[PDB]
């Protein structure tokens, strides 16, 4: 829940 | 002012799109992507400006910095003087669809049954179910709970794809755009209406626009809202027409995004384009209508009646509500 997901 | 670019997810968005691109006098132009996510990609590069994307999406791209600008607002529940583009929106029911004549099916018997889902990874069809179902059980092995499904982005080759149709010819089995016959609230609702699944994730508002002659698509004219049933959380069924005391979660409503950076421009212009091609807009149904495309919910959901202005300049886990934001946290622990 933090790193954005690409 | 400059150009808005929307991006249009599939073949069947992209020429709805390049329709209004035409209507809106370039305006409004079109990048078009195999995916939401491939759509969102496309706008952090910053070679689209928007979309309008479920929940579960603005989740995906909040997380990358994208935000909600304006959100879909449909017929208003309660009298409203207040225009459709100032009112709160109230957000959507997410509930669970079975046959009626499916007599011993409950939510506490969907174990190895079959399952149709708008999508991998959104609100109604994905989020909801999904979660309720790891938490009851304790378990994150959700791609075994049902026996086969239709569950649009998921393993092509797995059982979550198993239901899937793929197009016209068969290509693009369980891809999520609507190429994808089962693909999305009515694709899913059509799984189910088929009998390909035995219950079908869904929200309040898409039974009833598929059924009793709402649709005169060849596969829902001749549907009919008794032979439907809506399963409860507390294991009970009910008639379509309890949404209200039977749904799994009220839903946060689609809404458009864009990089934080364009967030402006881009709500000018779709305020502009509504007035112009909304509902009652100036020229819809002369010319060009963006909130239809025949029950297929192309670029906007077709109960649309406007997009509305957010109160309180929301982040997206604002719009999202922290309840429903803990909620896809939790599920994604599963990955
Ligand atoms: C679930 O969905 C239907 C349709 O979207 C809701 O009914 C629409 O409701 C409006 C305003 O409340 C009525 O003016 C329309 O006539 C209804 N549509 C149709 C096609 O009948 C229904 O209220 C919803 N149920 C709940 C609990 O929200
Ligand atoms: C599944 O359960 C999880 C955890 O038990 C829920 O997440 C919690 O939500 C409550 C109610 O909003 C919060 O107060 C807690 O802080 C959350 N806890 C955790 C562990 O994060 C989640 O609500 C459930 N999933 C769904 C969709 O119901
Ligand atoms: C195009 O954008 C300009 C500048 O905002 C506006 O004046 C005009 O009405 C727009 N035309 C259409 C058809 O959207
Ligand atoms: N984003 N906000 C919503 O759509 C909403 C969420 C929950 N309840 C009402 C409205
Ligand atoms: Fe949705
Ligand atoms: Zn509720
Ligand atoms: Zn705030």
């Amino acid at each position: 829940l933090e790193a954005c997901a690409f | 002012y400059t150009r808005v670019v929307w991006c249009a997810v599939g073949p069947e968005e992209q020429k709805k799109c390049q329709q209004w691109s035409q209507q809106s006098g370039q305006n409004v132009t079109c990048a078009t992507a195999s995916t939401t996510d491939d759509c969102i990609v496309l706008v952090l590069k910053g070679e689209a400006d928007a979309l309008n994307l479920d929940g579960g999406y603005i989740y995906t791209a909040g997380k990358c910095g994208l935000v909600p600008v304006l959100a879909e607002n449909r017929k208003s529940s309660k009298h409203s003087s207040l225009d459709c583009v100032l009112r709160p929106t109230e957000g959507y029911l997410a509930v669970a669809v079975v046959k009626k004549a499916n007599e011993g099916l409950t939510w506490n018997s969907l174990k190895d049954k079959k399952s149709c889902h708008t999508a991998v990874d959104r609100t109604a069809g994905w989020n909801i179910p999904m979660g309720l179902i790891v938490n009851q059980t304790g378990s994150c092995a959700f791609d075994e709970f049902f026996s086969q499904s239709c569950a649009p982005g998921a393993d092509p080759k797995s059982r979550l794809c198993a239901l899937c149709a793929g197009d016209d010819q068969g290509l693009d089995k369980c891809v999520p755009n609507s190429k994808e016959k089962y693909y999305g609230y009515t694709g899913a609702f059509r799984c189910l209406a088929e009998d390909v699944g035995d219950v079908a994730f869904v929200k309040n508002d898409t039974v009833w626009e598929n059924t009793n002659g709402e649709s005169t698509a060849d596969w829902a004219k001749n549907l009919k809202r008794e032979d439907f049933r809506l399963l409860c959380l507390d294991g009970t069924r009910k008639p379509v027409t309890e949404a209200q005391s039977c749904h799994l979660a009220v839903a946060p409503n689609h809404a458009v995004v864009s990089r934080s950076d364009r967030a402006a421009h881009v709500e000018q212009v779709l305020l502009h384009q509504q007035a112009l091609f909304g509902k009652n807009g100036k020229n819809c149904p002369d010319k060009f209508c963006l909130f239809k495309s025949e029950t297929k919910n192309l670029l906007f959901n077709d109960n649309t009646e406007c997009l509305a202005k957010l109160g309180g300049r929301p982040t997206y886990e604002e719009y999202l509500g922290t309840e429903y934001v803990t909620a896809i946290a939790n599920l994604k622990k599963c990955s």
